[PDB]
RNA sequence: CAGGUGGUCAGGUAGAGCAUACCAAGGCGUACGAGAUAACUAUGGUUAAGGAACUCGGCAAAAUGCCCCCGUAACUUCGGG
RNA sequence: AAAUUCCUUGUCGGGUAAGUUCCGACCUGCACGAAUGGCGUAACGACUUCUCAACUGUCUCAACCAUAGACUCGGCGAAA
RNA sequence: CUCGAUGUCGGCUCGUCGCAUCCUGGGGCUGGAGCAGGUCCCAAGGGUUGGGCUGUUCGCCCAUUAAAGCGGCACGCGAGCUGGGUUUAGAACGUCGUGAGACAGUUCGGUCUCUAUCCGCCGCGCGCGUCAGAAACUUGAGGAAACCUGUCCCUAGUACGAGAGGACCGGGACGGACGAACCUCUGGUGCACCAGUUGUCCCGCCAGGGGCACCGCUGGAUAGCCACGUUCGGUCAGGAUAACCGCUGAAAGCAUCUAAGCGGGAAACCUUCUCCAAGAUCAGGUUUCUCACCCACUUGGUGGGAUAAGGCCCCCCGCAGAACACGGGUUCAAUAGGUCAGACCUGGAAGCUCAGUAAUGGGUGUAGGGAACUGGUGCUAACCGGCCGAAAACUU
């Protein structure tokens, strides 16, 4: 009752629809995968699928993550992550060994795109968390994008942990809501999602159905 | 764009010749007037002897804007000029006829009086 | 090539003329007034291209009373019904932005 | 800013023995009929008469 | 070239113009120039791209070359004996070998050479 | 040791000029270097739309700039401005 | 109502969409005044104060780039 | 308490908390017809604008808004910034004093020092632990972030009302502000890109170019980084409740929301959505891989040596990056460079020829030059290799 695929952005394109509308698409090959391991309760506790993607030579693979192939009788992808269900219902539609492909979006169908943000390594105040910084003249002296205080006086003598401060910037998870499917295309395994999608061209990208809607 | 102390050219014949912005009405701190928003602005210059007078508080509404506009299709309309039109509390001008051209943002904010008495809606 | 041009190749348009930046251009355009679906004439100089294919935009100028107007439609979409070249120019630049400080016979562009 | 007190022995010692070098790893090359030891990025240069081993 | 992602070689970018030609006369007049690594790896998409106007030959690309190499000299040796000699290679007609880091500053150092 | 020190000589092209620019004769590259796209600070550069809304205050920056030719107000001690 | 006015943002006119500052008067001068000069005054001011045109990163609201440091490696190596 | 120093008002920057609630949310009473109100009770989740004048705080005013809350934290915050006011030395006016001088009376002028040792905070590694050595995917104890709201239309000119006016509750569309990711468009930037041009020197000279003048100036500009640009979010539904409205019902034959028992009930609380997270020392789970030798001794859960699975270092690099780390690659190779072809940016090269007295113009030719994005190509460097790394048992 939740469907997922794994991807690769490869970037963003523009195409209209009937109304004459332009329509900012980010193109998403939402490609070929495997299942190689079904999560049962009475087994893991939980209940969840995984999923392998990815064209890899069979020597880059170690042996230990080989003979986890061999089990389940698929050959070696490169990534592999795991569909999160609900409490039941997995091992109903799901078998080791099935194929699915990108078709099992429809059009016009809303679903979040979850990723890795793009990094901005180690960044500033004024970039990392949106401060105002000092002026710019008028007298200021060499503080014009430091953060200004940190804390209060006497009472309390520290700085309250969680202030914002400098740091790194980046490099997270980030899932992205409610993004609009506005042609799927199983010619070529590509879906065009409406809008952005967390991460670098080349990047892997989880594309599950939204709640929301 | 058009925000609080920006001067517009003015484009009917009310004997205003130059306004300038108070607010921007739409809510509390909105920064920007694009085309089809209404400006509560005061008189800066006027023709001798025109109806309207120096420093009157009057409402108008954007008509040109030099900053692009994205319409819904992946088009985009710029002017020269700003230029506003001032207008009485229906949504009417007050003078009786607009000079320049107008932009077509106008006809999904309500304003059908200033269209069919501009020139050229675009 | 580009890496996604599997996906722009089916929006593609042809019977678009080859027009350079200084020519003589009129656009129609499909206006919805209401329920209408009319078809409006912007004649003017094309001043700009910014190539990519389907996200190639070109950019008219025109003097329309007193106020000069300039619209930036993209190639290859929808709301264009035709367009049709009235005058090629004889420019030297690709981009043609000193049209936007000048008026009258100074803004004029010659003719082949 | 100026330092509050002196710091301890076990305070000083701690921080100071992190001051160390770090040791490259040499590999085994032979020219012409005597065997050295380089490190592997000078591998190529060794056996072109480049490398003057004292 | 891909230009550097970085602060530019001996200051100001200004004076990497006439680093990277300064290198080429003397890569192209003696065949083997020992250096810096980090001026050598920069020589080699510089020193190439003019060898390949050395492979073309015709006035062009020898105007071309003059724009960059200030030496007559050494424009000469190129379209006659290091031009035609790399006619049937397609491209890497460099290569670099690293030698042992200098006294004094510990600046690794590197030679750069023509490959016959 | 980025400060101070009196006089003398003083080239070419552009220029009103001993300003400034690039050069001659003649000097010098001046004494830690080599790398590397962090924040941040300095020293510079550009900026959509708006144009003092900043601020104790147009502070800082931006702007004006040269030769020839027309033209030039109140006020005044008749010179000026 | 002043380089002098405490009460005080006196009151009234002008300027501004809005003016404790500014210009004009009024006289209820806490506490003006004729060589410790009184009242004016063209020119002049790196003086104080207010307005305006032109212009701009001063700001709405910040963004990017080069260089010197910061950061890494090798040498020398302090200080409160 | 501090005089062998605890820096003073306001403003800027960054905050956190209380509720004595300004808005939004739930209610009782009303001298509540309706619409708007008054008063009291519950409620701190978020939000609480920009300007004129003043050194100001405060306050008046202008234009809005759902509203423009009140307070604590050295009247929060000067080893974070400002220095206009107060509060040094200069000077002047008024007033006081014979004078020197003085004046919570005024007025112009007037240096804001410090390389962070410690805790604290924000990030990132190295070490060991988790009873063999490894690799992959994970459950979530417990936390962080987020939480705002308007206008118009329908229901309906209906209920209500003499009229004037004008709804509750439900359904829909479009916005403001704020956060996140992003680079297709719009826009900014562009120090090895293309073109025009001034001064000057040089390449012997002409023609063609370069050095230097802020990238000399100027017109453009792909990639990257960006916002003024794009897209999206704060939802829906449960649980336990606050004020308050109840149901059944005694003590008290009646009555009462309560004493036994059971309900409805809010942006607060807990789940749901987003993120971190087994150093959660109770150190977790499901899996696959290696699963094996030798020597010495005081024979010990003993010291060394050599391996397996696997990893690290070196090497070629990255849109990952302060260093480290992280990610890709290493000839069974397209990892960077070159090279070939596209895309894209500039806008018509040089040479030759024709037209003109010449400056210049036409032709050969969507020419030439060129970086980042894409694809082929085994030409250069990713090598002829070093360092780490696997098990006492016993009880039920
Ligand atoms: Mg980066
Ligand atoms: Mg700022
Ligand atoms: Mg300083
Ligand atoms: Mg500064
Ligand atoms: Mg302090
Ligand atoms: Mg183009
Ligand atoms: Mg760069
Ligand atoms: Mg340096
Ligand atoms: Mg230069
Ligand atoms: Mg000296
Ligand atoms: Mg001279
Ligand atoms: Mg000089
Ligand atoms: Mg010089
Ligand atoms: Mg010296
Ligand atoms: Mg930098
Ligand atoms: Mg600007
Ligand atoms: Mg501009
Ligand atoms: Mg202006
Ligand atoms: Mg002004
Ligand atoms: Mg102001
Ligand atoms: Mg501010
Ligand atoms: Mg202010
Ligand atoms: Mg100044
Ligand atoms: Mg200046
Ligand atoms: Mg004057
Ligand atoms: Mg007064
Ligand atoms: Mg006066
Ligand atoms: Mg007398
Ligand atoms: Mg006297
Ligand atoms: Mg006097
Ligand atoms: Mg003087
Ligand atoms: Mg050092
Ligand atoms: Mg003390
Ligand atoms: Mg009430
Ligand atoms: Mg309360
Ligand atoms: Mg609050
Ligand atoms: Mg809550
Ligand atoms: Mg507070
Ligand atoms: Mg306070
Ligand atoms: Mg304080
Ligand atoms: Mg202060
Ligand atoms: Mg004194
Ligand atoms: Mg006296
Ligand atoms: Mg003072
Ligand atoms: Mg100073
Ligand atoms: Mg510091
Ligand atoms: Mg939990
Ligand atoms: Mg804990
Ligand atoms: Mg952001
Ligand atoms: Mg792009
Ligand atoms: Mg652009
Ligand atoms: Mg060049
Ligand atoms: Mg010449
Ligand atoms: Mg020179
Ligand atoms: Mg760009
Ligand atoms: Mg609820
Ligand atoms: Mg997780
Ligand atoms: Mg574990
Ligand atoms: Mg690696
Ligand atoms: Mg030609
Ligand atoms: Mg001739
Ligand atoms: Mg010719
Ligand atoms: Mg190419």
């Amino acid at each position: 009752a939740r469907k997922g695929i794994l991807g690769t952005k490869l970037g963003m394109t523009q195409v209209f629809d009937e109304s004459n509308r332009v329509v900012p698409v980010t193109v998403v090959k939402a490609g070929p995968n495997v299942v190689t391991r079904i999560r049962t309760p009475e087994r893991d506790g939980y209940s969840a699928v995984q999923l392998a993607y990815g064209e890899i030579s069979p020597r880059k693979v170690n042996k230990p993550l080989t003979g986890q192939y061999t089990a389940a009788g698929v050959n070696p992808r490169r990534y592999l992550a795991e569909l999160r269900l609900d409490d039941s219902d997995a091992a109903t539609e799901y078998q080791v060994g099935q194929e699915l492909t990108a078709e099992i979006f429809a059009d016009g169908s809303y679903v979040d795109v979850t990723g890795t943000s793009k990094g901005k390594g180690f960044a500033g105040t004024m970039k990392r968390h949106g401060f105002r910084g000092q002026g710019a003249s008028h007298g200021a002296q060499a503080v014009h994008r430091r953060p200004g205080s940190i804390g209060g006086c006497a009472t309390p003598a520290r700085v309250f942990k969680g202030t914002r401060m400098a740091g790194r910037m980046g490099n997270d998870r980030v899932t992205v809501l409610n993004l609009l499917v506005h042609k799927v295309d199983a010619e070529n395994g590509v879906l065009l999602i409406k809008g952005a999608v967390p991460g670098r061209t080349g990047g892997l990208v989880m594309v599950r159905s939204a709640i929301k809607r | 764009v058009i925000q609080q102390e920006s001067r517009l050219k003015v484009a009917d014949n009310t004997g205003a010749k130059e306004i300038l912005c108070i607010r921007v009405l739409g809510g509390s701190s909105r920064r920007y007037a694009g085309i089809g928003d209404v400006i509560v602005a005061t008189v800066k210059d006027a023709i001798p002897g025109g109806n309207v007078k120096r420093g009157d508080v009057v409402k108008a509404v954007v008509v040109r804007t030099v900053k692009e506009r994205r319409r819904p299709d992946g088009s985009y309309i710029k002017f020269d000029e700003n230029a506003a039109v001032i207008i009485k509390p229906d949504n009417d001008p007050r003078g009786t006829r607009i000079f320049g051209p107008v932009g077509r943002e106008l006809r999904e904010k309500r304003f059908m009086k200033i269209i069919s008495l501009a020139p050229e809606v675009l | 090539m580009n890496r996604l041009d599997f996906v722009d190749k089916p929006s593609l348009r042809d019977d678009i003329p080859a027009f350079n930046p200084g020519d003589t251009i009129n656009v129609h355009v499909k206006v919805i007034e209401g329920a209408k679906e009319r078809l409006q004439v912007f004649k003017g100089v094309v001043i700009r291209r910014q190539g990519g294919g389907i996200r190639e935009t070109f950019t008219v100028r025109k003097e329309s009373y007193g106020v000069g107007v300039e619209r930036t439609f993209p190639v290859h979409s929808p709301n264009i019904d035709h367009i049709e070249v009235v005058t090629r120019g004889d420019v030297r630049r690709a981009k043609l932005y000193y049209l936007r400080e000048l008026r009258g016979k100074k803004a004029k562009i010659k003719e082949k | 800013a100026v330092p509050k007190r002196r710091k301890s022995r076990s305070n000083t010692r701690s921080r100071r023995s992190q001051w160390k070098a770090a040791k490259t790893e040499l590999v085994g090359v032979t020219v012409a009929g005597h065997a050295h030891k380089v490190p592997r990025r000078l591998l190529k240069a060794a056996r072109l008469g480049l490398i003057d081993f004292d | 070239p891909k230009p550097t992602k970085g602060p530019r070689l001996g200051g100001s970018s200004s004076h990497q113009k006439a680093i990277l030609a300064n290198l080429a006369t003397s890569l192209f007049e003696h065949g083997r120039i020992t250096t810096t690594e980090p001026k050598a790896r920069a020589l080699r998409p510089y020193a190439e791209k003019l060898i390949t106007h050395a492979k073309k030959g015709a006035l062009h690309n020898r105007r071309e070359v003059l724009k960059k190499l200030r030496d007559k000299d050494v424009v000469h040796t190129l379209f006659a004996e290091i031009g035609p000699f790399f006619a049937d290679r397609d491209g890497g007609y460099t290569r670099i070998i690293k030698i042992e880091a200098r006294k004094g500053d510990n600046a690794p150092m590197a030679v750069i050479e023509l490959v016959r």
